[PDB]
């Protein structure tokens, strides 16, 4: 099955509001090389998402889990409401490594962050709408 | 830059990831489905092979959550610099249940931990110390 | 030179100290008292964050006399330089009786481990050891 | 270069060996026949004292055909730079069945764990972890 | 309080006010006011204090207990016996596996131990370290 | 200490190399080196590790070597160092390149002596055998 890492890249690279150039500068790859990612004609390497996630300020294995989601469903849910992801995942990291309950009792930042994603729409409850201190209690449940 | 350099030896194994930049050790996923018996052992296969940097040696360290609320502790977890087979690891299940570890479950986590590689000299003082 | 910086979350919180200098690691007390199961586990809280120094991590290690007599091992023991919550001693009583905890026993140690941060890249090379076909020589 | 330098306590103490230069650790002999019995525990004595190279410590490791192969973890481990009694061996026999350790048996290895030796601070700040609350 | 503990033990090991200074680092003004009580001494001075003394902080805090366990402090009051038996109970540690792999607190092993010589009126001089060894193996079971 | 010298002259041999080359390598004199193999001058532990090194043999094998001395009187394993030293070759690259072997080894040189005597149980001839079939004998021993 396809890894779809070009169209991930492409749809976090204008997520991030930068250009192909900018991500030029960062990633050292050629604007060309780039493109040629983002299209399909060149494939890219499991070290190549390892430089662009830190040209893109993701940790590169976000990247791998998006690109599982297109492997078992068609589609990826987390890259189609990525802002959501992200101001969430803020939250869990803050909490891992500042929270003892959150230390001792994590599994994967990633599953996590989904779960806590979908337990907020479970309760139809929007995040950016939700305190820090709100999701860590939350948090701590799913934990027991 | 110090390089850790690993190699897939099947389609299931994982790329090894931390979550940021001053993590200890890069996480192991378990390339297979597993059941770790109760008060007893399982070797999980990462299914990869490793080259470490210069100047340590890979400890298979076991994972905050995982230990404390499954009561499972890491054995053995020496890898050698010159070891190229199979990355596996030793998990000792001491709860009275059986565990299920699945494909993609973050089992270990290995460290690039330094040390020194010394000569062994005998010597027939007895050795007091100076306190 | 390399600092070690603790910080008390609560009173209840004792300052690691060692008996030597070059002791291998500082003694982490119990903030307080608990029982450990029969052949169960426990979350120990020092009650105290640390900022580790540059080059290493924290590993939280057992002790000669509390693992040897009373068949105690530590667990986890990873402690990532970023990490800033309570620092819990994860112990496992192997032993068919429980084993009493008391506020400010030395239940483990924490030794800076020097430790290499490398970045990880996947190679296509199968790699293989040299020694072998060959022998002495 | 650094050195291990280690002594001989009886007749039955094994000279701790590598098969290559580059191994981990070196292998720690039981000097004696013990058994360590099931669900139990035993601390077994190489009959050796050491001295460690500087800017470490020397860390009591287990080795992976005996843990995997017969349940057996090490427990203590940590040998301080001026300990320089009998090293011992804590080993844990998770087996439902008695484990035979017979004299020459290597149980463990010896690492050379480089190590800080820090000062110890304290501050009066709660401390944050500083890093990623903004986002990617 | 900590300001009592600092001018017994720089007494008992020979210290004037101005060999302090330097070892510490402390001006002879901050330690005076130290000593008699004016300044509060905050925890990371007693490990400079702890340096600068030749004795382990740890052990001034466990001072700074008897005080607020007693309202004084025995062994501060007999740290002569404490100090050469500490260091009876530092080499066995160091030297004899049966103490090493059973120590729990080299502070506590030695107060019970001093108090099995004077239960029994035995003087620390008058006893040898292989005899001390001995009483040692017993209280560590 | 119990053979060592003829231990240091029988692997001399085999290594091809002179009482000087050896002398070169190893620090010692021509004349500590012929009394220490003829039995003249005892051999201190250290000069195993030093020797070891020169010979280009880990010198754990040659305290093996001595201890079928003490139990026997002779050593097997030096009588047949040729075959030794191919088929611990053979266990030294499946033990760093296999996790079967890694995960449940003992002790190579054990498991070297193992191996030998099932070739010759079975009349298999070491320098005829290939590393992918003793890669499967090596996983028998080993359960
Ligand atoms: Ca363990």
């Amino acid at each position: 099955l396809p890894t779809h890492y070009g169209t991930i890249i492409k749809t976090l690279r204008k997520y991030m509001k930068l250009t192909q150039s900018k991500l030029s500068e960062r990633t050292g790859f050629s604007q060309n090389t780039i493109s040629n990612h983002e299209n399909g004609n060149r494939n890219i390497g499991v070290n190549e998402i390892e430089i662009y996630g830190k040209g893109l300020g993701i940790p590169s294995y976000i990247l791998h889990r998006i690109s599982d989601e297109f492997k078992e469903k068609g589609y990826s849910p987390t890259l189609n409401d990525f802002g959501k992801f992200d101001k969430m995942y803020s939250y869990v990291n803050k909490a891992y490594y500042n929270d003892g309950d959150i230390y001792y009792s994590s599994y994967d930042l990633y599953d996590e962050t989904i779960k806590l994603l979908e337990l907020l729409k479970e309760s139809k409850i929007n995040v950016n709408d939700i305190d820090y201190d709100y999701v860590l209690k939350l948090y701590k449940q799913i934990l027991s | 830059k110090s390089v850790l350099r690993f190699k897939k030896l099947t389609e299931h194994a994982f790329t090894p990831s931390k979550g940021s930049k001053f993590a200890a050790g890069f996480d192991l996923c378990s390339a297979y489905d597993l059941v770790i018996p109760a008060v007893g052992k399982a070797l999980v296969k990462t299914d990869i092979q490793v080259e470490l940097p210069e100047g340590c040696y890979g400890r298979i360290a076991p994972r905050s959550g995982l230990s404390w609320k499954h009561h499972i502790d890491v054995g053995a977890g020496v890898i050698d610099r010159d070891y190229r087979g199979n990355v596996g690891v030793v998990l000792f299940n001491h709860a009275k249940t059986d565990y299920e570890v699945k494909k993609g479950d973050r089992v270990a986590q290995l460290i690039c931990e330094k040390i020194i590689y010394p000569e062994i000299q005998e010597v027939e003082e007895l050795m007091e110390t100076e306190r």
